[PDB]
């Protein structure tokens, strides 16, 4: 146990605020709360449905884009089913965009991608991400691979095109250690 | 011209219908209602139920943290200020994360990547509330500052001491700015550190009491007690020295404060008592566990080199910097200080060895002797004659 180990500023702590340390007596009512509200605290992904859409048929002929609608189609009730409907329709398309790039280089429902979901999402019927993977997939095998590492180059990009505070500066990894010494030598 | 944040209104409605009043920029309600959960670290080994437990906490701070950077200069200090869940997540953090240290597992990649995430999430946050100036247009006022760094409990002294042992390796030239720019807008975190270190001495007497070394009936000394006992004191007092010895590798301004306290005697005699006793103790029951003993003995040799390294960094600080600096030639008291510092210690003959080992006493006695234009041998023989017989009583 981890938040066993004696530590100075634990000492320190707990000194000057005997107060706080039973003040975080609190578990799944600390995460609970959060999961009430995590509903609308993702506004978007790498990818909008929007800017997918835009991708889709920018790369694809008409002749494919025909069935590709229905399996977009397929992707939007999906994430009717798990989104829900009260939160509205930008909501939903938004989860669909979700789902879209969960699914977009997985050709099955993996362990990884049903507790994204429900980590978005909260809990969710498992059959909605079967149907949205199926279309995905479906879509994804009318990419050409040229295609293929457009769309990805297009999500590094924006992921990549993202600001926050400090995030061009110099940052290091590395960590104070203990310094090396030798082992206690051999007795008698 | 640009307006600092603190005095800069902003326009918003009022409960009443239809009503508009300007009102100051920062303000509860245009905080966000982003809920922050604690941290918790990782479990000891892998083990998968434990694992995703972690990585679901870890996952909501991660994303607050990008949201949070991600904010304006205005909203973003509006959301440190008024949000208590936000600074107590980041107590939480710094407080539990896992030294490099510590007894450290490889765990599987997501949760070392998770971890790296959160590692430089953090430091850049506290980037952003040490800068008062983060650019032209977005500044503070350097008084309204540090009121509101301090008394949002945004920077404690235990944090910036966990700051330092965990970011000052590899980024030390920007937390040095960091340090130094809140000591600076907000000077009481000194009288803070004044009031800790009656509590940090208190520490190591803890440490000796519980060894029955020196109101605890008498324990057992180290080659009696439960090893696991042991184990957990050399523990303690590793992330005590090292804590220490980061903070004053990143602000050696504190040194003063510090030695205010009579901190180079009370380490020496520290030493003294504890580190004789610890390792014999650990050198006999070496075979109990061949592994955890020589652990313990890398961690007892890295508190000792740590400890020294702290006592020389304040005797440099205050006696041996202002020396080579401002001479104006009035040194004496910087002088008197050194001596007095080592006669209160020459009868510790074991720390006195070791420490002339690492840090030679005569090549600091020669600079006194060089800066001072009159200094007879008379006022430090005796002090190379303690370090010579402390050698003497060993053979090396």
């Amino acid at each position: 146990e981890f938040m066993a180990l004696p530590r100075l500023t634990g000492a320190l702590r707990s000194f000057s605020n005997v107060t706080k340390q039973d003040n975080y007596n609190e578990e799944v009512a600390d995460l609970k709360i959060k999961r009430s509200k995590l509903h609308e605290q993702v506004l978007d992904l790498g990818l909008t449905w929007k800017k997918i859409i835009k991708f889709l048929n920018e790369k694809l002929e008409k002749s494919k884009m025909q069935s590709i609608n229905e399996d977009l189609k397929d992707i939007l009730h999906a994430a009717k089913q798990i989104v829900g409907t009260d939160n509205g329709r930008e909501a939903i398309e938004s989860g669909a965009a979700f789902l879209f790039m969960t699914f977009h280089l997985k050709d099955s429902v993996g362990h990884k991608e049903t507790k994204a979901i429900k980590q978005m999402f909260g809990p969710f019927p498992s059959s909605s991400a079967t149907a949205a993977c199926n279309a995905t997939n479906r879509i994804i095998s009318h990419f050409s691979q040229d295609d293929l590492t457009a769309l990805v180059q297009m999500t590094e990009k924006e992921h990549g095109d993202r600001v926050f505070f400090g995030k061009n500066l110099a940052f290091s990894f590395d960590m104070h250690d203990l310094d090396h010494f030798d082992e206690l030598p051999i007795n008698g | 011209p640009a307006l600092p944040l603190d005095q800069l209104q902003i326009t918003h409605k009022d409960p009443k219908t239809g009503k508009l009043r300007t009102s100051p920029a920062l303000h509860p309600e245009q905080k966000a209602d982003r809920y922050f959960v604690l941290y918790k670290p990782p479990p000891k080994d892998n083990i998968p139920a434990l694992v995703e437990e972690y990585l679901e906490r870890a996952t909501f701070v991660a994303n607050d943290l990008d949201w949070l950077l991600a904010l304006p200069h205005d909203k973003f200090w509006c959301q440190v200020i008024f949000d208590e869940t936000l600074q107590k997540c980041l107590d939480s953090y710094l407080r539990y994360v896992p030294r490099k240290f510590d007894e450290g597992v490889a765990s599987a990649p997501e949760v070392v990547d998770m971890q790296k995430r959160l590692h430089r999430s953090v430091f850049l946050t506290f980037l952003r509330m040490s800068t008062h100036k983060e650019s032209k247009d977005h500044f503070i006022s350097p008084s309204a500052f540090g009121e509101i760094l301090y008394n949002n409990f945004l920077f404690d002294i235990p944090k910036i001491l966990d700051l330092c042992v965990l970011f000052g390796k590899g980024n030390s030239p920007l937390l040095q700015k960091m340090i130094g720019n809140i000591f600076t807008q907000q000077p009481s975190y000194y009288s803070d550190l004044d009031e800790t270190l009656p509590t940090i001495l208190q520490v190591f007497s803890n440490i000796l009491q519980h060894c029955g070394l020196q109101e605890e009936r008498g324990r057992l000394t180290p080659s009696d007690m439960p090893l696991l006992e042991l184990k957990d004191i050399v523990l303690y007092l590793c992330d005590t020295c090292t804590t220490l010895w980061a903070f004053l590798d990143i602000f050696p301004l504190a040194c003063q404060t510090f030695q205010k306290h009579d901190f180079c005697y009370r380490l020496a005699s520290f030493y003294e008592a504890a580190i004789p006793e610890m390792e014999s103790a650990i050198k006999k029951r070496r075979l109990e566990d061949s592994k955890l003993l020589g652990d313990l003995w890398q961690r007892l040799s890295h508190s000792r080199k740590k400890l020294m390294e702290i006592f020389h960094i304040i005797l440099n600080q205050i006696c041996l910097l202002p020396i080579l600096e401002s001479s104006c030639d009035n040194i004496q008291g910087f002088i008197e200080e050194f001596l007095q510092i080592f006669s209160s210690l020459l009868q510790e003959k074991r720390f006195l060895r070791d420490y002339d080992a690492l840090f030679p006493v005569a090549e600091d006695i020669s600079l006194l002797q060089q800066a001072s234009s009159v200094l007879d041998e008379t006022r430090t023989a005796y002090i190379l004659q303690a370090v010579e017989s402390a050698w003497e009583g060993v053979d090396r």
